[PDB]
């Protein structure tokens, strides 16, 4: 194949250069799709839960193609050396500029839309408090954006960064706590020749329960179906023909809103970190996923009519630095921004012998390394609870782990590792609480990422089982779980420390400081995929860690 | 002792209107913890409302010249007037 | 889902008299509440039904898992049946909505409000 994916013929009146969940990934790295996306029986086989060979057959993607490397985990190690690294702010800007140049030469309108989760969770982000990410958006020319993890910086910082942001921030759900007045506009109407296109902004509704309440004090994020319908109806009344929803509510929740809310013709879903080469049809609305770490740019060419979208062309463009031109302005910007932090962020700490992936529903190799790192420094710890966050990176066999990779994996604004005692009954109740939230038949009752990976214990999981029966046969350290016994637990980037009794003498310190202390001392890491979970009625897939 | 804010949600003839009532009071159920003493608000002049102990701090009241009165456990009447 | 038949029946007898089995299921009464509550204390609760103002007698809300099940009591004499409101919740509780009428029959409307912990993904 001559990788001619970018060279596309003219289509429609409008074009939306959409990308989501970049998470401040400034440099070209690797990001493997989850090997398993376990869903309950009524939600099996639908987009957002497809993995491996199943996702390739569904969209008709051939094995060994550039799209196959981005969509599936199958032959990832083999294709990562072949197609090179994905993402990077320089490679992403170069692709957006190239595609915007094509659309404008044809005679159409091109809109650059960001799908939230951009300003935080990286090396470049933490050192500038999300400022360098906002300044990059002005360089590329982002028209609109949404939020979720942007609020982790604090209310004062977000308001400060929005003033620097040249584009227009859109949100309908972000309202005041005491009254309920929207601080940001719900939508924006753009003139696309004889037609008018409206872009409705939707932010994550469970923002207050995801990160500490102090960051979003005096704000309401809650999902309002009445306010969403009113925003769509007001847009069409003003003169808009088609309605496009820039959302971060989650692909599953957006699909539930597609059958409940009228007027929406297209939904640009984020938060779930999914990929869609073909648009998902739910009722009378097309759903396009926004990917993760900026590995893909979704070009949505729209043909518009008097009552919405007539037809559409969805093309997932792979952001490959090895096959894309150089955006020297962004490269000079990133070099100047991280000039005194070059010897910190890029100096190798340890060389990995096996593949280190983050994305999965129950178990990942990177989270086992975190569990091994905590247990090596602190041998008193019996269980290491790791957050199942969708954002991160992937370490290839032979590739060295640097400080930038640690900030890409554990780049929380609250990275404090807490050592606290938990009762056996609490550990079982917590695992059941996440399972009832992740494996829910109704997409409305879904919150956060995946099921939290706990190193030290082994358990049998049944997703189709009722609440309080999903988690069974729990065994801590090769011995069955005693509900009265006090087990020492270690957790970071959560709220588990609130219900647990804190360890005396211990002071909470950042997780990346603990990880670097382990990596520098060992020199080399050999983490083999050993799943501590047994799924009932589902086949748990395992990727190739060698190559 | 009490702070009350009232606002209408221009009303068109025939169509149904909304009344937004909000007051600055720290509502406590008593169960939350040292133990915090229970202090909560437990009326329109057409419609009477009596909330229980489980009420959030600084709550919102929705109803479909206006004078409103709110009484609590201690005895602090909350009055607000709107045209 | 936060169903607790033991604590709910204790409040229904001391306030009204009739238990859970005596309550009649209904589809007309709609209860608008979020699936997952953003705050432990600040939780929005909306209730509305399409029927004449004269027919309305009393509107009540109850929490199963909460120690104190009594949430609120609203009697609209001349006003239309409607009450968004912020009420406290202890844990994963299913909020029940009951409407009293002149006929004698008690209407039902069930909706669950989950209280969970997570991380920014
Ligand atoms: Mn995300
Ligand atoms: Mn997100």
């Amino acid at each position: 194949d001559p990788r001619s994916l970018y060279d596309l013929p003219p289509y429609g009146d409008a074009t939306l250069l959409y990308f989501s969940d970049l998470h401040g990934q400034a440099f070209p790295h690797y990001f493997m799709e989850p090997p398993n996306l376990i869903a309950p029986k009524p939600l099996m086989g639908r987009p957002g839960y497809l993995t491996g060979e199943a996702i390739l057959r569904y969209y008709g993607v051939e094995r060994g193609t550039p799209l196959a490397y981005l969509l599936s985990y199958v032959d990832f190690v083999e294709l990562a050396r072949t197609f090179g690294p994905i993402g990077g702010m320089g490679a992403l800007t170069a692709l957006i500029r190239d595609q915007k140049a094509r659309v404008e030469a044809e005679g159409g309108k091109a809109l650059v839309l960001d799908g939230g989760d951009t300003w935080t969770n990286s090396g470049l982000s933490l050192l500038t408090r999300g400022e360098a990410v906002v300044r990059w958006q002005n360089l590329v020319g982002v028209d609109h954006m949404v939020s979720h993890c942007e609020w982790t910086l604090g209310r004062e910082r977000v308001e400060e960064l929005l003033g620097l942001f040249r584009g227009e921030f859109l949100s309908y759900n972000i309202v005041d706590d005491l009254f309920g007045d929207p601080l940001f506009p719900a939508y924006r109407i753009h003139r696309v020749g004889p037609y008018a296109l409206a872009v409705v902004g939707a932010s994550y509704p469970y923002v207050k329960v995801s990160h500490p309440e102090s960051f979003t004090e005096g704000l309401s994020f809650a999902l309002d179906e009445r306010r969403l319908q009113e925003a769509v109806d007001k847009a069409r009344a003003e003169g808009a023909n088609a309605v496009v929803l820039l959302s971060h509510n989650g692909m599953q929740l957006d699909a539930a809103l597609a059958e409940r809310i009228r007027g929406i013709d297209l939904i640009l879903s984020g938060h779930t970190h999914d990929l869609t080469p073909r648009p998902w049809r739910v009722g009378k609305t097309w759903i396009v996923a926004g990917s993760a770490a900026g590995k893909a740019l979704m070009r949505v060419d729209l043909k518009l009519w008097k009552g919405g979208i007539a037809n559409l062309r969805v093309r997932v463009l792979p952001v490959l630095a090895e096959h894309l031109p150089k955006a020297e302005d962004v490269e000079a910007f990133l070099k100047a921004q991280l000039a005194p932090h070059q010897d910190h962020l890029f100096t190798p700490l340890a060389v990995s012998e096996t593949l280190l992936y983050k994305r999965d529903t129950l178990y990942s190799t990177w989270d086992q390394l975190v569990g091994e790192a905590v247990k090596a420094i602190y041998p008193e710890v019996e269980v290491v609870f790791s957050p199942a966050v969708r954002w991160g990176t992937t370490i290839l066999p032979g590739q060295a782990i640097t400080w930038d990779h640690l900030y890409a994996y554990t780049g929380f604004t609250y990275p404090e590792l807490y050592l606290f005692y938990l009762r056996g009954a609490q550990i079982k109740a917590v695992l059941e609480d996440i399972a009832s939230n992740v494996f829910t038949s109704d997409p409305f009752y879904q919150q956060g990422g995946d099921v939290s990976r706990v190193f030290g214990l082994r358990y049998v999981l049944d997703p189709d089982a009722p609440t309080g029966e999903r988690v069974r046969e729990v065994e801590v350290g090769g011995r069955p779980l005693d509900p009265n016994r006090r087990y020492l637990a270690a957790a970071y980037g959560g709220r588990l420390q609130r219900v647990g009794e804190a360890k005396p003498g211990y002071e909470p310190r950042p997780i990346y400081e603990v990880l670097a202390e382990y990596l520098r001392s060992v020199g080399r890491v050999r983490v083999r995929p050993e799943p501590n979970v047994k799924v009932i009625g589902r086949n748990y897939r395992l990727p190739e860690v060698t190559g | 002792p009490f702070r009350t804010i009232a606002r209408l949600n221009k009303p068109k003839a025939g169509e149904e209107f909304r009344l937004q009532v909000v007051a600055q009071h720290p509502n406590e159920p008593g169960t939350r913890r040292k133990l915090i003493p229970a202090k909560y608000i437990n009326e329109v002049y057409v419609a009477e409302a009596r909330p229980g102990p489980s009420t959030s701090a600084n709550p919102l009241y929705a109803f479909k010249t206006f004078t409103i009165k709110l009484k609590d456990t201690d005895g602090d009447t909350g009055e607000a007037s709107v045209k | 889902e936060g169903e607790d038949l033991e604590h709910l029946e204790q409040a229904l007898k001391e306030v009204f008299g009739k238990g859970f089995k005596d309550l009649t299921p209904s589809d007309a009464v709609k209860l608008n509440m979020p699936a997952i509550a953003e705050s432990g204390a600040n939780v929005p609760a909306e209730v509305e039904v399409a029927l004449p103002k004269e027919q309305v007698r009393a509107i009540h809300l109850f929490a199963d898992k909460n120690p104190t099940p009594h949430i609120l009591a609203f009697m609209p004499m001349k006003a239309e049946p409607y009450y968004a409101t912020r009420v406290r919740l202890a844990e994963t509780t299913a909020i029940r909505a009951v409407v009293e009428t002149q006929d004698g029959k008690l209407l039902l409307a069930s909706a669950s409000t989950r209280v969970t912990v997570g991380g920014c993904g």
